């Protein structure tokens, strides 16, 4: 299992399990929800300065390997080793955020970085339309607070953004306090601990990070109606539970349940989903997935999907939350059993993965906000103690009759009004 | 009238047909109604209301 955590000076958090290479990485407990509509983006330009071209050549020749990730509630910043250069590693990390906090940011870098992203960006809000939606669907769902914010950052923002204000950020939240530096892959916790105690000092110690304003969810919906494109994609969900809560995981199990389906991979078609013979009859839609976002303050629970069956969403959509309605009256026993094999089989594959950069980002997140990583042998016990009964009583406090958030793009004109999908997330009683 | 002039004859057929143009109205309505459905109503600005429909 091991997962350990020490404090110091700062705080660090390893798991070190012998494979291949061996990772080690600043996690930052501020991210795009720490933004501000004006200085959206901020994060994702870091992310791509930090991976820049300049930056690249100077850990390729070292022999090591560059990771950024910028979330809502974090960001981090990677460096994958050898498991003998695991002190390589640190050198950089510390070269990067102490002494090269004044390089990087020069100009001609800076400029080349941020034509970049402005591009990358402008990529995906072309291309990229599922998770174009769901990007909606957050700022939507979320609208007006902190979670609405896209992590990429809007594209108008961006091109207003100066080195002063990635500074500004810099100065305000990679804080001594709002960090964890984390390291996993193979590399032992008595070696990082030392190594970090080595080179003593601060910088910027005993400074805390602006705070703000509980997130908080809307009944709401926005339409990207795009005729010209061929397919409608549609993402829908409710309030979720936020991580470290009580449902945290009979949350994820519900989810499992309906879980996803791809309409041409033959195995799909024979999972054993209700819903799935539904949309079969008429092939009411090429995919589908469902989800339980959580994060610090709310989450999303609901379903992510794409059809080619434009005339027909109305059904898509009747069926699926006709679905939602039995987690709260007619949830069968068999159905919560498979869901926790499912459940248990696809969070394994994603705790226990052979990429440590993968390993870092579930160890930071977690240890950044419970300040511990929950064994996987752990959450098995969870989810195996899950009851039918369970379920119905969460379903009963999110799901029935609630208010649903709604996004979409492309030929979405057969998706109906907010009020007659709204109405669905429940059924006539006497 | 079936008659000299307005009498016994003349009221109780107009019963009878009074009863029976009802249903005929009715009829009359359906097919109002089917060539209304074709082409859906129209709207106050006079204008096409394909781009914005509520069931």
């Amino acid at each position: 299992a091991e997962v350990t955590q020490l404090s110091n000076g700062i705080v660090v958090a390893t798991e070190h399990n012998p494979a291949h290479t061996a990772s080690v990485g600043v996690v930052f407990g501020s991210g795009a929800a720490n933004e501000n509509p004006y200085n959206n983006g901020v994060s994702n330009l870091w992310k791509n300065i930090f991976l820049s071209k300049e930056n690249s050549a100077v850990a390729a020749k070292e022999g090591l390997a560059l990771s950024s990730n910028i979330s809502r509630d974090f960001q981090s910043y990677i460096v994958s080793s050898l498991p003998g250069s695991t002190d390589k590693s640190l050198d950089f990390l510390n070269q990067s955020f102490i002494q090269q906090k004044a390089n990087l940011l020069s100009s001609s870098n800076f400029e080349a970085t941020k034509k970049s992203v402005l591009k990358q960006v402008q990529d995906f809000e072309d291309n990229d339309h599922p998770n174009r939606v769901l990007e909606h669907l957050h700022s939507t769902a979320f609208q007006n607070t902190p979670l609405s914010l896209p992590t990429r950052g809007t594209l108008e923002s961006l091109e207003n953004l100066v080195v002063a204000d990635l500074e500004s950020f810099a100065n305000n939240h990679f804080l001594n306090s709002n960090a964890v530096v984390v390291g996993t892959g193979n590399i032992k916790h008595e070696d990082l601990v030392n190594s970090i105690e080595s080179k003593n000092l601060s910088l910027q110690t005993g400074t805390k990070p602006v705070l703000k304003k509980k997130a908080a969810f809307l009944g709401s919906e926005v339409r990207l109606r795009d005729d010209t494109l061929p397919k409608a994609w549609i993402s829908l969900a409710v309030e979720g539970e936020p991580v470290n809560s009580p449902n945290y995981f009979v949350a994820k199990l519900a989810a499992q349940i309906f879980g996803s389906y791809n309409a041409f991979e033959p195995a799909s078609r024979l999972q054993g989903i209700k819903l799935l013979d539904n949309i079969q009859e008429y092939q009411l839609c090429d995919n589908f997935n469902h989800f339980s976002l959580s994060y610090k303050d709310s989450g999303l629970w609901g379903f992510s999907t794409a059809t080619r069956n434009v005339t027909m969403i109305d059904d898509l959509i009747h069926f699926t939350l006709k679905q939602w309605n039995r987690l709260t009256i007619s949830v069968t026993d068999t159905e919560v059993e498979r869901a926790k094999s499912l459940l248990k089989l696809q969070l394994g594959q994603l705790y226990e993965s052979g990429n440590p950069v993968n390993d870092a980002n579930l160890l930071g997140a977690e240890v950044l906000i419970k300040g511990s990583k929950l064994s996987l042998g752990e959450a098995f016990k969870k989810i195996d103690a899950i009851t039918v009964k369970d379920v119905k009583a969460w379903a009963g406090k999110r799901l029935w009759d609630q208010d649903i958030a709604i996004a979409g793009t492309g030929q979405i004109e057969g998706l109906l009004d907010y009020m007659r999908i709204r109405s669905d997330m429940s059924m006539m009683r006497w | 009238w079936g008659g000299f002039s307005v009498s016994n004859p003349t009221i109780q057929r107009f019963f009878a047909l009074h009863y029976l143009v009802p249903f005929i109205i009715a009829a009359m309505v359906i097919m109002h109604l089917m060539a209304l459905h074709i082409h859906g109503s129209s709207n106050p600005l006079g204008i096409t209301g394909n781009l914005d429909r509520i069931p």
